[PDB]
């Protein structure tokens, strides 16, 4: 029956931690870095420093990082979106401490040698390689970077002219401008506050103070085509939407469960979704729909995502804007709204159930403002949504400039200006 | 309320050092699965799936 | 099948140089259908031409009526003759195009390349018209053509 | 004038059995090389 504590330091770092009984520890540091902060000059940069959490440091050696935990049986792994950056590392109670080290060396201590990073460089077309192998990687990368002028745009994948091209320096200049004290946060489940606070007073003393800034980023309604052998086109397109924190997220939220967001029954037709039945009724069987939602600190994207034939690729596109229209009109009955919101619910208290899960939650909102938002007041704000509310989000939806990014045979597909 | 599990969309790739990349958000391919999709990713320079770290 | 691994050298020597990228991607960028279709084959084609598409192409596109020959040094009686035995080849028309329709779209590239390159091209008018003669003398006028060497 | 070959239009793409294949047009080039240093390293692909 415990509760959590936080503490902000005079340096600006918080502090979380979340007494639990479960024999196994997690501890996150989470950065508010990422490939939003990049420029024109230093692209790739993030992806190859999410790479380098294995590398020397004034500390501690690669070997040692390496055998220390493995002996341990601890993992050690770091996620990157376009606006936070996180390391996290899972371990056993009795082994806490040694891990703490390492991470405060590795993100802390880094010294970035040249043939080090030299040798990393392989490994980034690999890793870019892998990932593109799912169709949806490549086009929604496309569609961001045909959604914006500056920032939200820059991929998270090192551009192929850049690989090779990455030097030391680019890296020590990234983590002397972001590492900041004030941009981090620190969070532990397994470990008690004290000890975070002994750990934390060891990151006060590094860096301080506040780092480069970005730019808003700016909204261009653009579209960009992709053409290939595949015999099944995947399309975006998507408009613009207010976001975060306000009701009108909430309400585009909503909106994209009305809008079938995902699947709940195994080899299912998902008869509660309005896309895919109409869709359904249009063409044959094979194709799939659903409503796109996306959440940035200064901008949002609504769209929807179609994966049909190259054949019938146009209709299955008009089927679903139409669909959009109808609720923008006035049509929409309070019986759906109340399974909608029923589906958020049930998603969001499911979601966060993983205790890795919950780590990244507590992690992502903490740095806003660090203030921690218990499920049951997420749970009284999404009850609070009214119906105007999602006429209201969908109506912008449909006078909004559009942007588009289609991969496939495209012989059939739609313009953004015929839309 | 702010993170991407809790509003699906963008991947956000989890690659480590002792771990595969196996990540991401509202990612529409599994439910196309069962209408017909033999299309199925070939082999090249591709890597194992499921992340069997805790066996 | 022999001959498909020459089509990317071919494809790169062109493309050394950055004006045919440049412009390959502007007729991709302000046509829809007809014109956008590049003069280089796509990568994704390169090893997946067959002999039957050429052989369609053919039959459809090299068609009498579209052909024209033309000889300098060779008197034209004998040119009458000898173009003669392909009179039972071919014959009639062929299988027309469509008209390219205008777009109007961006196709930015965002290499390493110091010098960067542009392009800003609008409708004009169509070959062989009133039009088209104005349009010549415009461009003219903007210094389109270097004359004097190191100057 | 109905040749696209003495106009600053599109590129014209040729093939020998013994000549080798250039493209031509006649959009700004060349004379970057007094004002500029563009240079014209050897490649993968090389012909004279």
């Amino acid at each position: 029956p415990q509760d959590l504590e936080f503490t902000k330091l005079p340096n600006g770092l918080v502090i979380a931690s979340l007494e639990n009984y479960s024999p196994v520890s997690r501890i996150g540091l989470f950065i508010k870095a990422g490939s939003r902060y990049e420029d024109f000059s230093n692209l790739g940069t993030t992806h190859l420093l999410r790479l380098t959490s294995s590398l020397t440091t004034k500390g501690a050696s690669s070997f040692k990082i390496t055998r220390g935990i493995e002996a341990v049986g601890g993992k050690l792994s770091v996620t990157a979106t376009r606006e936070n950056m996180a390391y996290t590392v899972e371990c056993l109670r009795g082994d806490v401490d040694i891990l703490m080290e390492f991470l405060l060396n590795v993100t802390t201590a880094p010294e970035f040698r040249r043939w080090e990073v030299a040798d990393l460089q392989p490994q980034l077309k690999i890793d870019k390689a892998v990932a593109f192998q799912n169709p949806q990687t490549h086009v929604i990368e496309n569609l961001h970077a045909a959604a914006y002028r500056n920032a939200l745009a820059n991929p998270l994948y090192c551009p192929d002219y850049r690989i090779g091209k990455v030097t030391s320096e680019e890296l020590h200049y990234f983590v002397q401008n972001h590492f900041t004290s004030a941009r981090m946060a620190l969070i532990g489940l397994g470990v008690s506050h004290p000890v975070l606070k002994q750990v934390a007073e060891q990151f006060l003393n590094m860096r301080g103070g506040l780092g480069l800034s970005g730019a808003k980023a700016n909204y261009r309604g653009g579209e960009i085509r992709e053409q290939n052998g595949d015999s099944l086109v995947h399309a975006a397109f998507v408009a613009e939407s207010a976001v975060a924190g306000s009701a009108e997220a909430n309400a585009f939220s909503v909106l994209q469960h009305v809008l079938g967001a995902g699947p709940h029954v195994k080899r299912g037709s998902n008869t509660t979704s309005h896309l895919h039945q109409a869709v359904a009724k249009a063409t044959q069987q094979p194709f799939d729909v659903s409503a796109f939602n996306a959440s940035y600190s200064d901008s949002g994207l609504f769209g929807i995502y179609t994966i049909s034939q190259a054949t019938a690729a146009g209709d299955v596109i008009k089927a679903a804007y139409n669909q959009v229209k109808t609720i923008a009109q006035g049509n929409l009955s309070n019986t759906d709204v109340q399974a909608a919101k029923n589906k958020l619910k049930a998603g969001y208290l499911m979601s966060v159930e993983s205790s890795e899960c919950f780590l990244e939650e507590v992690g992502s909102q903490a740095l806003v403002a660090g203030s921690y938002m218990p499920p049951s007041t997420v749970l009284q704000q999404i009850d609070s949504v009214a119906n105007a509310d999602i006429i209201n989000a969908a109506k912008k939806f449909v006078s909004g400039q559009k942007s588009m990014a289609a991969s496939g045979n495209l012989g059939h597909t739609p313009f953004v200006d015929e839309l | 309320m702010l993170s991407v599990a809790s509003r699906s969309g963008p991947f956000a790739p989890v690659l480590s050092a002792t771990s595969r990349g196996v990540a991401g958000a509202l990612r529409p391919l599994v439910q196309a699965t069962v209408p017909a999709t033999p299309e199925q990713p070939v082999l090249d320079l591709k890597r194992p799936f499921l992340s069997r770290e805790s066996l």
